[PDB]
């Protein structure tokens, strides 16, 4: 199994940026999913994660409000929209498959993570 | 004292009477091997009732820390916990004939391998001038790397059909020893305390079912190799019985040693059992119940409810076979838990 994300790079404070992360595998349904992020010196941080029907959702409470996430069974593709992008959420962005439920799961096939940079 | 069994002659008389001491509040028990030393909090599982051909047999289980379980007729007695990960299992019966033709049963397969690797895999138990076997200890994950068998699977092992309770429902899951197939006790026990747990880990599931297994013989043997083949002859034999009749709501596992064609372990009808609509034995399947392949009834189960095959390998519903006995999919787990009544306004 393995998982893609994109739609990083460069984007000045108060912006937007949509990630999307592909899932090449049978059974994309079977899992809930998560984004997650970690700043370099910075413990890795859950930012959001999402039912396996994508009908139920979880937020980091720094991002709450201001993140999206959203999974295309359709497609098998998860997103996250990115509104009002403050400095502090610069960070390697990662999806994950996880085991378990999208409230008390674990993370367990990693993608390779993309680069978001919030400028000043 | 705390109580304490040696696992360095534990027979079928130490297991015996320390689990029947076993009190409604629980029990400490160490388990004492050489320096190793843990100690477990044993209880009653009240979850699940089992004959065996109307011998009664009773499951207990430790705290999840202890990450440990028991099985108790009158004839046997298991124990089996994980050390470094991996299953092992302490093998008792209580009469010595019958014993030692469990502990030749387990050395065969070894008979070509190096006595040094056979140890760690397989080994006999003596009681403290020929020896006598009082238990066999086997790791089934070594036992697999030193005979080095063909892999098994379920590739293709499922066909397309055909409030909280005040009280668990009871879910007799009626097993049937195909005709000619030599059974052995501990083994099935085995493969139902599995298949029945890996069901009540799922959303506070006890609360909803308490499984109840039966075992008898049926006149149905399969008619060839064929998995699919058998199960819809199994089906149709379970139509025929008038024995069965009034019980066409229930679940049904056709059950033997051996694998089908194609290294098959078992099949089922895919989501034929709803505790609103289980009619006409659709909730039947087929099942392997050798040691070597922990989890081959509770992955059935699952799919008798509903669980899909997973492209995670740690996954109990992984389509080759693993060993690994528990949910890890969310869906799965949603629609397992919908077929036995369960909503997520009730929590877990
Ligand atoms: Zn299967």
């Amino acid at each position: 199994v393995q998982l893609q994300e994109s739609g990083g790079g460069l984007v000045q404070a108060g912006g937007s940026l949509r990630l999307s992360c592909t899932y090449s595998g049978q059974t994309f349904s079977a899992w809930a999913m998560g984004w997650f992020r970690q700043a370099p010196g910075k413990e890795r941080e859950t930012v959001a994660t999402i039912n396996w029907n994508g009908e139920r959702t979880q937020y980091a409470d720094a991002v709450k409000g201001r993140f999206t996430i959203s999974r295309d069974n359709a497609k098998d593709t998860v997103y996250l929209e990115m509104n009002s992008l403050k400095p502090e959420d610069t960070a390697v962005y990662y999806c994950a498959s996880m085991m378990g439920t999208y409230y008390s799961g674990s993370p367990k096939n990693w993608g390779q993570g993309t680069q978001v940079t919030v400028s000043s | 004292v705390t109580a304490s069994i040696d696992l360095q002659s534990v027979s079928y008389t130490d297991l015996a009477t320390q689990l029947n001491d076993v009190s409604d509040f629980g029990k400490m028990i160490i388990l004492k091997d050489n320096g190793f030393n843990r100690q477990v909090h044993v209880s009653m599982d009240k979850r699940t009732k089992i004959q065996l051909d109307n011998e009664n047999v009773r499951l207990f289980n430790g705290r999840d820390k202890d990450s440990t379980s028991f099985i108790l007729g009158d004839e046997f007695a298991v124990l089996r916990f994980y050390r470094n990960g991996e299953s092992i299992s302490y093998i008792a019966y209580k009469e010595a004939q019958m014993m030692n033709e469990i502990a030749e049963f387990y050395a065969a397969p070894f008979k070509k391998t190096r006595a040094i690797n056979e140890k760690e895999a397989f080994e006999c138990i003596y009681d403290s001038a020929g020896k006598d076997i009082v238990s066999v200890k086997i790791n089934i994950d070594k036992a697999k790397k030193i005979l080095n068998l063909p892999e098994c699977d379920y590739i293709n092992d499922y066909i397309k059909t055909p409030a909280v309770p005040s009280e668990p429902k009871t879910v007799y899951v009626i097993c049937l020893r195909e005709n000619g197939s030599t059974i052995y006790p501990n083994e099935v026990s085995a493969q139902m305390q599995d298949a029945a747990n890996s069901v009540y880990a799922v959303h506070g599931l006890k609360r909803y079912v308490n499984f109840h297994f039966v075992l008898y013989t049926t006149e149905y043997s399969c008619p060839s190799g064929d998995a699919k083949e058998g199960l819809e002859g199994f089906t149709a034999s379970l139509k025929s019985n008038p024995k069965a009749e009034g019980y066409d709501d229930q679940i049904y596992f056709l059950i033997r040693w051996g694998t089908w064609d194609n290294k098959i372990l078992g099949m089922s009808w895919f989501n034929s059992y709803n505790v609103n609509t289980a009619s006409d034995f659709e909730a039947s399947g087929m099942s392997t119940t050798q040691l070597m392949y922990p989890g081959v009834m509770a992955h059935e189960l699952g799919h008798i409810l509903g669980a899909e095959h997973t492209d995670n390998s740690k996954d109990l519903m992984y389509a080759t076979f693993t060993g690994y006995l528990s949910h890890l999919s969310e869906k799965n787990m949603d629609i397992i838990a919908k077929n036995l009544g369960w909503e997520a306004a009730d929590g877990d």
